[PDB]
């Protein structure tokens, strides 16, 4: 009966290998997400200057548009098999739209059984890496409500930036308030991305080691 | 006896792979600390104000 | 020795005059009339230091990316293929996040609030720093005080370079993310070595 | 003077449009402090100390 139980453990192991490959792709994409977010923060801090010309803000806006293009391209990345890693439960469906960026995958988080005893959320919804805001982070003073998506944050940033705000004190004040809230929203989003990496990183590090240790324990129990 | 040793090696295969991974991690930490200390040297070389 | 600098009479005990004006050392060899000494500002030292700092950062980022290098497998078979390396480790994440956060200066009195104005900007896809020599040289020529107070700052707790140095030292000194990482991974290595000894004992018992 | 807490130095030149203002705190009446104040403003006026 060695062969059958070994085959059961081996099919769980194949599920584990596919999960590890998927979360490794997640780590790479999320690292490129982190590099982009930091570039966006630098760009916003550059825009944080009190006085700027129209050309400077236009250049900042087009650079931010390029950064968003890279960010959605990473979010809409297609896996080697042709599926979408961040699609969710349904791999065939596209995870985000090119323009709206809404989540079209399965709302119910994909549940893959790493083992019979332990079941957890191995794959994460594509929304969580942009469409979730942590509570432990400091709230934004400007508004109690903080729009969850990372995309819409810097979209509001470019919306404030593109419109020429010079010449009106009230309009300059609203632009400054929008820039302030969007930068602290970027910081909160970066906190969310860091927490997402920590949970995913533990899954493919300490939990993956836990899976290996459990396989060793099962081998010893069989032996 | 050969089959028992083979099964022991099979069980050790995750264990010996983790040992090789730990050695690789230690070498990576050494190289990372070397690069980080090179960067610290460059940063402190920049920290002097008399250059300006 | 007796000389006269810009209408001020200077008397010294030796032929090496140093404190008129403070910061200029004159060696006198023979009596002179109406010599001209011209002092002009050079920014080569600062630009070389900045360039070497950028190069060191780029090398560090290359190593950090190599530790996270991963190779996707189309059919799904699992092999080494240098894919594992140091994936999933929070140490590299913390180091990169801390450094990149320090790139944004805090409490800088200068008009410049980031490193873009000085001329060091990062490509979005690559994430590595590159400079423009013409703009950097012009900024050094026009506003050297602003650049100094941005990068060097007060030299203790204000400025990009001093904050980077402080956080890196905190990481390396004790209980810091890389030093605590070394300590924790060394304890893990000791535990794993005990585990390997236990596995050897298990092999002996089974055989 | 010991009593004053804020000090200004106003320098007017024919080529300069708006007169230059140098700000000194209470504890900066030292000659080295005046040199550093006038140099750090980077206005084109260079202050120096010569020991006769």
């Amino acid at each position: 009966v060695l062969s059958q139980a070994q085959a059961q453990n081996s099919q769980y192991a194949l599920a584990r290998t596919f999960a590890t490959q998927k979360v490794s792709l997640e780590e790479s994409v999320l690292s490129q997400v982190t590099t982009a977010i930091q570039t966006a923060q630098e760009k916003i801090v550059y825009a944080g200057n009190g006085t700027l010309s129209d050309d400077d803000r236009a250049s900042l806006a087009t650079d931010l548009q390029g950064i968003r293009d890279q960010l959605m391209n990473l979010a809409n990345s297609t896996d080697g098999n042709g599926r979408y890693i961040f699609a969710g439960y349904k791999t065939e469906a596209a995870p985000f739209d090119q323009a709206t960026g809404g989540y079209h995958g399965g709302e119910k988080s994909v549940t893959q059984q790493v083992d019979s005893a332990r079941t957890m959320v191995i794959g994460h919804t594509g929304a969580q890496i942009f469409n979730s805001i942590t509570s432990n982070a400091v709230p934004e003073p400007d508004g109690s409500d903080s729009e969850k998506n990372l995309f819409v944050m810097l979209d509001t940033a470019i919306a404030a930036l593109k419109t020429p705000v010079e010449g009106n004190n009230v309009e300059k004040e609203k632009a400054a308030a929008a820039i302030d809230k969007t930068n602290r929203g970027l910081k909160n989003s970066l906190n969310n991305v860091l927490t997402v990496r920590a949970e995913l990183g533990t899954q493919l590090s300490e939990l993956s080691t836990l899976d290996s240790l459990g396989s060793d324990r099962a081998l010893g129990q069989k032996l | 006896l050969t089959d028992l040793t083979k099964n022991e090696k099979g069980r050790l295969t995750p264990i010996t792979k983790q040992q090789s991974a730990n050695s690789a991690k230690l070498t990576a930490y050494g190289t990372l600390k070397s690069a980080l200390e090179k960067f610290q040297t460059a940063n402190t070389a920049l920290n002097k104000a008399d250059l300006f | 020795a007796k000389l006269n600098v810009n209408g001020i009479d200077i008397e010294r005990q030796s032929n090496t005059v140093t404190d008129a004006p403070q910061g200029i050392t004159l060696t006198l060899t023979k009596k002179v009339t109406d010599a001209t000494v011209t002092v002009t500002k050079d920014d080569t030292k600062a630009k070389e230091a900045i360039k070497s700092w950028v190069d060191a950062y780029n090398s560090l980022v290359d190593t950090f990316s190599s530790l996270t290098k991963y190779t996707a497998v189309e059919p799904g078979e699992e092999a080494s293929d240098k894919n594992g390396a140091l994936l999933g480790d929070s140490v590299v994440r913390t180091i990169q996040t801390g450094i990149r956060a320090q790139f944004a200066n805090s409490g800088s009195n200068s008009a410049f609030k980031t490193m873009a104005e000085i001329g060091i900007t990062q490509d979005g896809t690559s994430g590595k720093l590159k400079i423009d020599d013409d703009k950097l040289t012009k900024v050094l020529k026009d506003n050297t005080a602003a650049a100094r107070e941005l990068l060097v700052g007060d030299g203790k707790e204000t400025g990009i370079t001093t904050k980077i140095a402080t956080e890196v030292k905190s990481y390396l000194a004790d209980d810091g993310i890389i030093d605590n990482a070394q300590d924790n991974v060394n304890a893990t290595l000791k535990s794993l070595t005990k585990q390997y000894l236990s596995v050897s004992n298990s092999i002996d018992e089974t055989v | 003077d010991t009593s004053v807490t804020s000090r200004t130095i106003k320098i007017e030149q024919p080529g300069r449009k708006e007169p230059l203002e140098i700000k000194l705190d209470k504890g900066d009446t030292s000659m080295e402090a005046i040199r550093d104040a006038i140099n750090d403003a980077d206005s084109g006026i260079a202050a120096s100390i010569v020991k006769v």
